[PDB]
């Protein structure tokens, strides 16, 4: 009965494989079965679209703000891991929004 | 965030390729 | 060969029409782009932007299915230029979805 | 080797950036 | 959205931007083709220096190209041209590009 | 200190750490200039088409990047040999790099 919400960090399966930061709100995610999410990676390079996660959340690394995509979280067995703070969400949205021309 | 300033910090040495989500699943259209 | 997708282009991609959101300054450097698929209208697609006529392809842009993808490996080829108001409307719908 | 065969196998997912050799050393011109 | 092509003479802006010709802004001859340069953001290029002291891997540039000096074929190197804000300077004539390739190929054991 | 890198040698080279590199230019040039043309070894093979594998018995961790060749001052970077690459490795590196250089 879990529904991912904006700011959740979830494990998602791919063919639990990979963590991701949810950007879209639960209102959309629950209804559609889809969500917009950005991948978390351990491989931090100083790329300008990286957003560092704080230390004691349960997953380490950086969010790749420019790698957002629509994902079927139902089929991929989304499982909540942690929640990101508001500033991480704002930095991801601000950087992606810049790239998208918003 | 100013986009030009972000883009000027990208180099061939810090790029991240497309994230592997494997095959399309469920209601994912593409 | 020389082609780099720019924001607002409609392109063919292998896996087929897509609207490009990210600018060429990003797209050419990374080989990636942010783009949304073009398909036919459906009740289950609540965030659609209709294309005008004579663009080589008809249908709707699915603003909520925007995604990062590698356009070089998919042999991106230009199809047309969407009008500025189509791009603005896609950005408006996607921005709301993303919590901006 | 056919150059077109080689270049067609390059993708954003398998690139390598410039090797880091640090600062210029000795008689290196650049 | 310039992408260097083989035979192009380009300006590369290496980190010491200050000092003009005393700094890091260097001309170079591009050897690799745009189909590689544009994808990778890298290129194989040889540096151009203003003064020739007769070494066997120098290739002299003909006059009126817009840049003068010698191509140091033995100093060819893979490099990131995107970070160095490459800007086209001129086009080297095909015989310069073939002579640089011949000399570098000999150095590399081809 | 007597050592002069030769074509086909795999050498350690310093940078500011150390990493291996495959030497392409001959000792005759390398010894008189103090420079050499060499291709770096990278520990992360990605299937990039200019990667060249080394026979495992050489004991090198990684693959050669044939398109990442550059001139290096092997004296100031304290080159030291660790192995010698077989001729077919050299042929593959030179074949891929020569293709890219327009030869």
């Amino acid at each position: 009965d879990y529904v991912p919400d904006a700011g959740h960090l979830v494990w998602l399966n791919f063919t639990g494989r990979r963590p991701a930061l949810v950007l879209s709100p639960a209102a959309y995610n629950g209804v559609t079965g889809l969500m917009q999410a950005c991948p978390v990676t351990s491989r931090a390079k100083g790329y300008p679209f990286e957003v560092t996660l704080p230390a004691h959340l349960g997953v380490s690394g950086v969010v790749l703000a420019d790698h957002c995509r629509s994902l079927d979280w139902r089929s991929r067995r989304a499982e909540q891991l942690a929640e990101a703070p508001a500033d991480v969400l704002a930095e991801v949205r601000g950087k992606l929004g810049s790239l998208l021309g918003m | 965030y100013d986009l030009a300033a972000l883009l000027a910090e990208m180099t061939p040495e810090n790029l991240h390729g497309e994230t592997d989500w494997g095959a399309l699943e469920g209601r994912e259209e593409w």
